DNA sequence: CCGGCAATCGATGTATATATCTGACACGTGCCTGGAGACTAGGGAGTAATCCCCTTGGCGGTTAAAACGCGGGGGACAGCGCGTACGTGCGTTTAAGCGGTGCTAGAGCTGTCTACGACCAATTGAGCGGCCTCGGCACCGGGATTCTGATGGGCGG
DNA sequence: CCGCCCATCAGAATCCCGGTGCCGAGGCCGCTCAATTGGTCGTAGACAGCTCTAGCACCGCTTAAACGCACGTACGCGCTGTCCCCCGCGTTTTAACCGCCAAGGGGATTACTCCCTAGTCTCCAGGCACGTGTCAGATATATACATCGATTGCCGG
């Protein structure tokens, strides 16, 4: 089923929290829709190569070892998922 | 617009030729200008040999393009 | 009628929220959100949940990462608030086109 | 002694570590003091984190070690800060951290 | 299928440096993964260090010379004296 | 005097066939083989990391393939995917 | 030879060789040498054809290390390649922010 | 005659960014290198292509570092370039802690 | 020597980086970055060439250095 | 006789102490696959000798760049006023989260057999090193064109 | 009547054009070593089939979080004044660059040997999968303490 208008999902509160986390005290009014910018452009370039990775395969299924690897790739390891 | 075209002898030519034109036509305008038969012509762009079926736009060919003859790419 | 002063319930939430580990984004419009951008490579796909957990962990780190950027970033300009051209200004120094 | 970390007094193991450098495409052969001098290594850098992590996990009352104290054994100290520079551990945090310019007057 | 790792190494690591401390599942998957990483980072930089001066075989100095070339400042200093007092007991032995 | 081989004459090749009246100096050589060898080794290196993380011991056009699509952008890959598929097919073809 | 069967100018005997040689895995396949010299191939005459053009802008009949830096530097995609390298006697791009502009 | 403060200056910005060579002395570099490497091994020889490859290395890091201090000196609403603006630049980038 | 690089050049450095005004605590700073770069890089060049066992440092050893460091350089011999 | 400064006092939020139960960690058991032991064959690497190339050091000149100083204009910084945007709190609405149920597509393992890659030997041409020659580009001198800033003027509050 | 905005001049600065020459790029030639060809052999991988696990879909109920609104205050932004510190230009000093010469350290090559590593076969024990008990920690409840913002008293203007 195709679903549309996700991108509203990540609600104002939940980016005030990751602000506080990382040491904000005040946020202008414009700065969410800049937000979900980012972090969309960041997920479709994630998902992009962990596609790839899951497609070379033969695989119909996305693991968490084809994450790992695409992170790896785009220069962030990451610890606790295997590897 | 007007493409610069080069001969194995240096000269070159300037001609007034529109993106959407093919490149028989090109070579038609050609033979009018030169009297080079279009079978004897063989327009190159960006190394890649040009097709008489395909148009200008077709290649991508933009102002102030540069073609060269006789050279065959194989 | 109490009321605290504006900038007090910040500090709480930066101390509260800067000693804990826990996610801070809900889960179902994550897993919303990752599996409609899949849909643009390919369809008929299937996610393990570790997956999407992994994606949320690498996500929740980036953008707090940024943010932290920001904040700096802010307070150059002599001032409190985060800004649009903050965000901006640490992502083109980053490198991050 | 019998078994190669014995001979060289380790607890990593050397015919493991010689397993997987002979099989993972680097080199045609493989020396004989290679793996005892990567195992050595391996073991060292595992102490010294794991003796962070032990200190950090006692001074929250605590007896078991989590995610939580490897990350603030990790970000305390300079050269594993160095090491793991673009490193992200899972179920972490961050470093309490605020600027002076936000605390009130 | 049988899964293999570095749980139990690190497990007599952490009962000799805390004899009492334990660990939890999640912090034994993180270890492994650094462990891991480490591990190809030095095996991959002295295989470059081989290829560069035309040899066909890794030897304890492509070690020596890949740990001094990643680790920071003190912590080379200390792996490499750990590294080369193991060598000498296993050769002594 | 020892052999050394270089990408220089295949360079100049390809130059001739786009720009026929066209040079290129010493400095631009070194340039143009030093971004050969770094492709090649770049390419080579991600197919040799997608050929271990499958359990398998040999290298094909499909690591190849993989690997491009994984490290050039955008445009770039498509095209350079094209190139190679048709290299691919014409060498098959002849015999 | 195989570059004429392939129909290339790159050699298809050295690239097996250099692939066979460098310790990336036991065995290689008959089409890998091909597709990696096509690709390589393509590159080369991408940038070699945007330096030729920067070099005609010039008015000058040799590529030279500026005329290269300029070709990589305007392109997108090539920039995104060769993001985070140096290329000798290149220079820069020219470029000055609009603030520092005579009013 | 006499030019006001700011032309010169622009005249020099446009003749130094469409020029290629090198912007510093090769004798007062080749000195700092040789003590620099005298810091740590004694009794070494340098190759010249070995130093002019550290020369242009160490001049394209300086003038993408100065790319990057006029950004920030530009985000603060200043013309003039601080070495707080260094500081910001280094710190994002994370060559700075 | 890091008197030698003179306030001249690196108003020059500034000028091709595009800076108009400059103030006079800036030389001071520069000079301190060059140094802690050229430190690295060197470091790492003369362990590259002390493993060769050579006592001349190379062309190939600076441009190894700054591969790791993760700045390629082209038209030196890579 | 009021203001700013300083010392109280209630409300709220956070940390601390005490059972309580549970689910994850630590330990015990069987077995099978990978590591250790013994031996043989061969080539990779160490070692010594030679040669010449390049790196280091020194001397002389000349000249452009660096250093120093000065006068001044423009930019950095500080204070002040205003107004609106963002924080804090409250009442209402919504969907996330949990707990089950069922079902099916696919991931994972196993046996087989076959086409593909490695290995070997002989042959031969493509590519590398060396030499030559001329034309693209560096260099120098002169005129053309373009900003730039001072000067005169005009105009409106 | 005078300060502010606008049109117009000479003077440095950059570029283009024409002649000169000169060194590097492009072409030609000989040889040797790596790529091609043809055949053999072993095994890596493709393919088919079976099993069972986990991912997807749906339904019901609680409740915490999200959302919308009001109010007020503190921060952002714009303006004004000052003052000083960087910029542009002229004079003097210095050391960088070029050219030339000389000497020797060490990098690169080659010949030879030998010892360290790979490959083979046998045997056995350590590590992995599985099962089980119990205790470190999450949960719930009550309580004590610290902080924050309003209230009020006091020295002083």
């Amino acid at each position: 089923k195709v679903l549309r208008d996700n991108i509203q999902g990540i609600t104002k509160p939940a980016i005030r929290r990751l602000a506080r986390r990382g040491g904000v005290k005040r946020i202008s009014g414009l700065i969410y829709e800049e937000t979900r910018g980012v972090l969309k452009v960041f997920l479709e370039n994630v998902i992009r190569d962990a596609v790839t990775y899951t497609e070379h395969a033969k695989r119909k299924t996305v693991t968490a070892m084809d994450v790992v690897y695409a992170l790896k790739r785009q220069g962030r390891t990451l610890y606790g998922f295997g590897g | 617009m007007q493409i610069f075209v080069k001969t194995l002898t240096g000269k070159t030519i300037t001609l007034e030729v529109e993106p959407s034109d093919t490149i028989e036509n090109v070579k038609a305008k050609i033979q009018d200008k030169e009297g080079i038969p279009p079978d004897q012509q063989r327009l190159i762009f960006a190394g890649k040999q040009l097709e008489d079926g395909r148009t200008l736009s077709d290649y991508n060919i933009q102002k102030e393009s540069t073609l060269h003859l006789v050279l065959r790419l194989r | 009628p109490h009321r605290y002063r504006p900038g007090t319930v910040a500090l709480r939430e930066i101390r509260r929220y800067q000693k804990s580990t826990e996610l801070l984004i809900r889960k179902l419009p994550f897993q919303r959100l990752v599996r409609e951008i899949a849909q643009d490579f390919k369809t008929d796909l299937r996610f393990q949940s570790s997956a999407v957990m992994a994606l949320q962990e690498a996500s929740e780190a980036y953008l707090v990462a940024l943010f932290e950027d920001t904040n700096l970033a802010a307070i150059h300009a002599k001032r409190v608030t985060i800004m649009p051209k903050d965000i901006q200004l640490a992502r083109r120094i980053r490198g991050e086109r | 002694a019998k078994t190669r970390s014995s001979r060289a007094g380790l607890q990593f193991p050397v015919g493991r570590v010689h397993r997987l450098l002979r099989k993972g495409n680097y080199a045609e052969r493989v020396g004989a003091g290679a793996p005892v001098y990567l195992a050595a290594v391996l073991e060292y850098l595992t102490a010294e984190i794991l003796e962070l992590a032990g200190n950090a996990a006692r001074d929250n009352k605590k007896t078991r070690i989590i995610p939580r104290h490897l990350q603030l054994a990790v970000r305390n100290d300079e050269e594993l800060n160095k090491l793991l520079g673009r490193v992200t551990i899972a179920q972490g945090g961050v470093l309490p951290n605020i600027q002076s310019v936000l605390l009130p007057k | 299928t049988r899964k293999e790792s570095y749980a139990i190494y690190v497990y007599k690591v952490l009962k000799q440096v805390h004899p009492d401390t334990g660990i939890s599942s999640k912090a034994m998957s993180i270890m492994n993964s650094f462990v891991n990483d480490v591990f190809e980072r030095i095996a991959g930089e002295a295989s470059r260090l081989a290829h560069y001066n035309k040899r066909s075989t890794i030897t304890s100095r492509e070690i020596q010379t890949a740990v001094r070339l990643l680790l920071p400042g003190e912590l080379a200093k200390h792996a490499v004296s750990e590294g080369t007092k193991a060598v000498t007991c296993y050769t002594s032995a």
